[PDB]
Parts: structure tokens; C-alpha cells; sequence
RNA sequence: CUUUUGAUGUUAGGGUAUUGGCCUAACAUGGCUAUGACGGGUAACGGGGAAUUAGAGUUCGAUUCCGGAGAGGGAGCCUGAGAAAUAGCUACCACAUCUAAGGAAGGCAGCAGGCGCGUAAAUUACCCAAUUCUAAAGAAGAGAGGUAGUGACAAGAAAUAACAAUGCAAUUGUAAUUGGAAUGGUGGGAAUUUAAAACCUUCCCAGAGUAACAAUUGGAGGGCAAGUCUGGUGCCAGCAGCCGCGGUAAUUCCAGCUCCAAUAGCGUAUAUUAAAAUUGUUGCAGUUAAAACGCUCGUAGUUGAAU
RNA sequence: AAAAACCGUAAAUCCUAUCUUUUAAAGGAAGGAGAAGUCGUAACAAGGUUUCCGUAGGUGAACCUGCGGAAGGAUCAU
């Protein structure tokens, strides 16, 4: 998964938009267990 | 302590097991020269290995030197000396060319049939196996046994069998018993 | 939930016998008769 | 030049190269990683005793259409839990609620194998007899 | 990173069988480190060696010999040329034996043997005859050591017939029927062997015909050598390392017959080597299959014209 | 001889502080597998608004829009 990400041979989800996914469950995540410390 | 004593094996096995044409060439040799399984071809086939190994290892060396010509001298030797070369052909290249019948050729059984003496090969081992044969006033019993040069022309019936010059068997005894009582009953 | 037809074929099938005697050839004498018919005959 | 040095005396890059390199080989990380001793229900042996708890049946995978007949059961050695497959036809019904059994792999040590999804472990022997004598049914009688 | 409380050196002593921060007093500020110090891990005792490999290599070495360490866990001590000894002593921690209740006595990781643990391992036998050791040293003793018992760990040799006459297919085969030789396995007794038995050799007696004195373990779609034969089941039961088979005419399931493979042996599980030029020094690949840092400078490292 | 004192060699017990390994839990939030489920139709043809990259914002969901880039384009050309 690296230049090989975005790779689009197979009819799957975007690539970016399973990035941005990722990044807001990882605030919520983060937001978590900062409430936790 | 474990013993002093050590041990090693004597046979090999094919690597490809289902092989047409080595399997029919095993069952050729196993009916001329009637034998039990493929352990007494795999076995003949491990030594005549080792033979050619220490063939090839001295004849990549240079001449005239004195590891080529000491042990070039005895490995000659031992094959003459074994009945596998001959007269006119000992020069550590003859070596590589022995094949499988050669030294399967040497074998008591093989020997016992040739010379007379029985009627098949078969019959050769199963004498064997039966305390009839002697090889110089020496009594042996088991069919592998590597006939050497000056060996050969001693082969010969066994002075405890029936068949040299002893007394019969326990069958022909007891016939004769039962005859004996018929007759003078 | 449905494990009572465990063994169901096995159990339905009519029995056989083994048959008699025909006793086999072992070792040497096995191989001779092997290499009799293999390559005596075809020639 | 072809990427890699070639000099008389390059042997230290060369050797800290290849000592890098080995651990993105699966077989190598596999055989020499520590956590092997702990994420393992056999703990290195080749067979295992245990309890049998419960039976159970088990789909096969989609294009084929069975019920595998299989036990779980609790190890001796350590406590945990297994899943076994019970090999043979009618070799279910010779078991009971709660014997003991020799378990060993399934022929793929970490794998799962065929159709049976998520099981690595077949049963061998039940009750100290063993399963195959049994199912032969003309040599041994289970141990009352 | 080490150094307050010895870490690195100097001077003078103490101590030891001797040298030494080994220890004490004064003094100086040193010693190691990306060529990996200081730490963490090891299901790590080191070596002579072992397995597999054309040549390179990869993996193992508790265990015949050599060196090291220990005697439930630690620390002290006597005798003695030699011990920080443990079938020697003193104390604590843990475990545990007898008792008349005041007291006394313990250490199988020596040889047998028991419990527990587990996938995982033998006799509470005989002898100092050999190999050696100790002594007041031919003559005593030695679970050191040897001998047997148990023992499909591993290794070597090697039976389960052979031969005739007739009959029948192509000299031959035996598919078939008749008859006489040969021979161990087995039971009994001896000569030997051995400390004394026992085993191996050798000799005598009795002793094979369905020679019932009766060979097995896996397979028969392909890989991979060997049935499109006969019954049962009917996407169920089941098989199958992989591709796959099974839904009423299954060469693959359950059985009968017949064939193939190895054979007194043959299957299965886990680990490891070759196969793997799929870890590449010999010897890989990087436009599009996995993979050239966004770009330049730069120290260590590696490599450097001709005479 | 018993018994005391002192400088040493020092088992053991206790308190405190770290480090290592294993482990419970209301609740929260992922991934994989399965079953005829519900909703839409984003991709593959110019897929009916060419497809993608980085960044930022928004919406039941797949996604939409702004700024700069590429052709792996639907143009090697006026
Ligand atoms: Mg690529
Ligand atoms: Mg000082
Ligand atoms: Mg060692
Ligand atoms: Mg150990
Ligand atoms: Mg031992
Ligand atoms: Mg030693
Ligand atoms: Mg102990
Ligand atoms: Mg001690
Ligand atoms: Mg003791
Ligand atoms: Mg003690
Ligand atoms: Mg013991
Ligand atoms: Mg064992
Ligand atoms: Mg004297
Ligand atoms: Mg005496
Ligand atoms: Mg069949
Ligand atoms: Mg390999
Ligand atoms: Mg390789
Ligand atoms: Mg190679
Ligand atoms: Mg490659
Ligand atoms: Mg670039
Ligand atoms: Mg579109």
C-alpha cells in the first residue's frame, strides 16, 4: 500500500474517500482517550 | 556409556517413485537375475556410486602425483584383484564403465548356475539357502556372497550335504525305514 | 441440530462375505511370477 | 554496477543487508518470532489430551452442501478450548458427553484445510482406543 | 554510559601462595561508545562433532571424550598437600520424620524403585571372572565396571519353496493334475561357552502338502503406477494435502471381485534440509506485475588516471 | 572452659519505589465469515456529469463541491 494505493483494476470504493473515513475515526478515537487522561 | 561399536547404511532410495521406465527396468534385472525386492538393486546400485565417485575425484587430479598414483595403484587392484576389470583394461578410466549386470554378475547365485550345478536360478538360491555349497573347503550359506578372482574355480558341493557324498536326508531314511518294516513284517 | 443421521449409509447397506481360500504368493517366488507375465509371453 | 557493492572489503554492508531483509520472508518471521510459544494451543507438541465438552455440526463452504460432525474440547495441558473433526462415517456415535481423547493437527499445521471452514485439529483416539481400529469394527470394542 | 558508596590512573601501606583497586589513606580527572557502548531476549552450557547438500550454504549439538558449573535456596567454617566438600559441620527460609510433649534426627540432579507431570522413556535381578582405583597393597572392597532381564529408537544379513511326468495355450508358460527328493522354524538330549546360568556355533533322536508351518500396510479421475466391473445411497451420508466428487446409469462415498506399489514392514502428526536463482557473495527484481527518496549539499563508509 | 565488647564476612524479615509478565470490567468502536434481508445505483461503454491524485468543507449511504495537478483519455494532427 503504497503507489499502489488508488490502484483501480477491480471496481472498489474510492481511495480517498476510504482515507477521509479513516481520519474522522481516528479524531473520534484520539477525542476519547484524551477525555480519558 | 553408549558403545564404541558404530554402524551405517547400505541402500538408497529412488527420489521419483512412479516411474515407468526405471520400474521396468528394475523388474528386468529382478527376473534375470532372480532376486527378492528393489533393496538388492538399490543396495549394488549405492556401492558401484561410491566406486565411481572415487574414480572421478582421481582423475581430476594431475598425473604424476604421488595421491593419484598411490591410490590410482590399490583402486586398480582391488577392482583386478575383484574380477570386474581384466587384463587389458586397467587405467582408472574403465572404471567409469562398469555398469550394473557387471557386478551383479559376481553374486554366488548367478555363479552357482553358470557353472552347471543347477538348473535354474532358483534352484541355485534355494541350494544355497540349504547348506549344499562350499567355496574352498569352507562351507557358505548366503547369496550375495562376491566370488573373487582366484575363487572361482573352487566351487563345489559341500562334504556334510547328500549331494557330497553323505549320508540321505531325513525323507529318504524314513521311506527307507517304512520299507523295512514292510518287508519284514 | 440435525446430527441423527450420523452413519446412515454405512447402515444401510446389504452385507457381503469375504470369499474362501486362494492363497497368494509371497517374496522371491512372487516376483518371478510377475516377470513371467509381463514380458515372457510378449515377445 | 547492479545496486549492490563490489568491493574487497564490503562485507559489513552486505551482511547487515541480508540480516535486514530476512524478516519480510512469511517462512523466516514465521519459525522465529516469539509470540509462537503463546499464540499456540499446543504449545509445540505434535498431539494433545483433552475432555470432550460438547458436540456440534458444521457447514461446509459455499459451493459444496454437508453437515461435518466435529467436538470441542478443553485441554488438560493448559485449559484452553479446540475444535476437532471426527473422521470416518458413523465415528460420531462412538463418543460420549465427557472422555478423553488424543487430538493431533490436521495436515496444514497452521491452515485450515478443505471444506470445513475455521477447524485445524483431528481426532485420533477416544477412551485409550484407537478411532481407526474401531470403525474397522473387527478389531477392538470400545472401553466400557 | 561509568564515577557521592572504586569508576580510570599516581604515591605509601595492608593482605594473599604470589601480581593486581584485591582492600585502606592522600592526590589528579579520567575510562567506553554508530567498527553499536549501556540495556532487553534466548524453549542458550562451550568445543571435538551431526543432518542435508554439484559448488556456495542452511539447520542442529541436554546426551560415549575434554573444559565449566551445582548437590532444595543462600551465606559461613574445621581438618587437610589438596575442599569454601555437602552419603563433613553451623545458622536462616521452605518442606518434612519419631515422641512418654521434656526432646531427637533430615536431603536419590549415585543404583534399583514409587508419586506427580505430561504426547513422551526399562529390573526394588547376578558377580567382582575381565577394565581400573584405594589400602597396613597377590589374597580385601568397589550399583565405578561387567553380565543377563525389558526393548519394531536406530543398523546389518535373511524363509514363506524347488524339481520332474502328463494335460492345455504360444521352445515356453502353468493357468491344471499326479510323485518323490531338499530343508530350516519347532520339541528332547549332549559337546562346548560362562564366576555360575543363558545366547551363538556343532552333533544325535522325532519331525511339512490346502507344505492350515495360511504377510501385511496403503491405494486404483489427474498430479502418480494401477477398473469406465458388479450391488447400495441419492448435494444426505461421506470423501478429498491441491484441482475436485456426490442432486436415481457415481471410473472419486459404503461394499464384493480384480489389479498397482513397497514389503517383515507400512501408514499419520509436528519440526527441519533440498526442491527455493521464492533471501540471490557465486546468483534475483525495481516504466506498466511488489518496489528509484520531491530535489540538491554533506561527515563516517565504500571506490579511485598514467609513469 | 562458660560468658561479654568491638572492627569485619553477612543468611533472613519488613516498609517504600520502579520495571517485567499474566489477567477482570459497565460502556465505546473496528475487522473477517454467513444467511433468498431493506435502501439507493457510485465504478466498468463518452457507464449516461471522462476517470484519478493532494488538501479543505458538506450530506442516510454509496458520494457531492471548491483550488492546484496527471493521462493510466474519449485527442500523438489543422
Ligand atoms: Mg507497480
Ligand atoms: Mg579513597
Ligand atoms: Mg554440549
Ligand atoms: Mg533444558
Ligand atoms: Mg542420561
Ligand atoms: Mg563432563
Ligand atoms: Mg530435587
Ligand atoms: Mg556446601
Ligand atoms: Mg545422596
Ligand atoms: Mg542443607
Ligand atoms: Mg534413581
Ligand atoms: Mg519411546
Ligand atoms: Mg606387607
Ligand atoms: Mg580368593
Ligand atoms: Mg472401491
Ligand atoms: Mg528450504
Ligand atoms: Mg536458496
Ligand atoms: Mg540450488
Ligand atoms: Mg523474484
Ligand atoms: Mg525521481
Ligand atoms: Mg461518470
Amino acid at each position: 500500500h503504497g503507489a499502489s494505493r488508488y490502484k483501480k483494476s477491480r471496481a472498489k470504493m474510492r481511495w480517498k474517500w476510504k482515507k477521509k473515513r479513516t481520519r474522522r475515526l481516528q479524531k473520534k478515537r484520539r477525542k476519547m482517550r484524551q477525555r480519558s487522561r | 556409556p553408549k558403545s564404541y561399536r558404530n554402524y551405517s547404511k547400505t541402500a538408497r532410495n529412488p527420489k521419483r517413485p512412479f516411474e515407468k521406465e526405471r520400474l521396468d527396468q528394475e523388474l528386468k534385472l529382478i527376473g534375470e537375475y532372480g532376486l527378492k525386492n528393489k533393496r538388492e538393486i538399490w543396495r549394488v546400485q549405492y556401492l558401484l556410486a561410491k566406486i565411481r565417485s572415487a574414480a572421478r575425484y582421481l582423475l581430476t587430479l594431475d598425473e604424476k602425483s604421488s595421491k593419484r598414483i598411490f591410490q590410482g595403484e590399490a583402486l586398480l587392484r582391488r577392482m583386478v584383484r575383484q574380477g570386474l576389470l581384466g587384463e587389458n583394461e586397467e587405467k582408472l578410466d574403465y572404471v567409469l564403465g562398469l555398469t550394473l549386470p557387471k557386478l551383479l554378475e559376481r553374486r554366488l547365485q548367478t555363479k552357482v548356475f553358470k557353472l552347471g550345478l543347477a538348473k535354474s536360478v532358483h534352484h541355485a538360491r534355494v541350494l544355497i539357502r540349504q547348506r549344499h555349497i562350499r567355496v574352498g573347503k569352507q562351507m557358505v550359506d548366503i547369496p550375495s556372497f562376491l566370488v573373487r578372482v582366484d575363487s572361482e574355480k573352487h566351487i563345489d558341493f559341500a562334504t556334510t550335504s547328500p549331494f557330497g557324498g553323505a549320508r540321505p536326508g531325513r525323507v529318504k531314511r524314513k521311506s527307507l525305514k517304512k520299507q523295512k518294516e514292510k518287508t519284514e513284517a | 441440530g440435525s446430527l441423527a443421521r450420523a452413519g446412515k449409509v454405512k447402515n444401510q447397506t446389504p452385507k457381503v462375505p469375504k470369499l474362501d481360500k486362494k492363497k497368494r504368493l509371497t517374496g522371491r517366488a512372487k516376483k518371478r511370477q510377475l516377470y513371467n507375465r509381463r514380458f515372457s509371453d510378449n515377445g | 554496477g547492479s545496486g549492490k557493492p563490489s568491493g574487497l572489503r564490503a562485507a559489513r554492508k552486505l551482511r547487515i543487508r541480508r540480516r535486514t531483509q530476512r524478516w519480510a520472508d512469511k517462512s523466516y518471521k514465521k519459525s522465529h518470532l516469539g509470540t509462537r510459544w503463546k499464540s499456540n494451543p499446543f504449545r509445540g507438541s505434535s498431539h494433545a489430551k483433552g475432555i470432550v465438552v460438547e458436540k456440534v455440526a458444521i457447514e461446509a463452504k459455499q459451493p459444496n452442501s454437508a453437515y461435518r460432525k466435529c467436538v470441542r474440547v478443553q485441554l488438560i495441558k493448559n485449559g484452553k478450548k479446540i475444535t476437532a473433526f471426527v473422521p470416518g462415517d458413523g465415528c460420531l456415535n462412538f463418543i460420549d458427553e465427557n472422555d478423553e481423547v488424543l487430538v493431533s493437527g490436521f495436515g496444514r499445521s497452521g491452515h485450515s484445510v478443505g471444506d470445513l471452514p475455521g477447524v485445524k485439529f483431528k481426532v485420533v483416539k477416544v477412551a485409550r482406543v484407537s478411532l481407526l481400529a474401531l470403525f474397522k469394527e473387527k478389531k477392538e470394542k470400545p472401553r466400557s
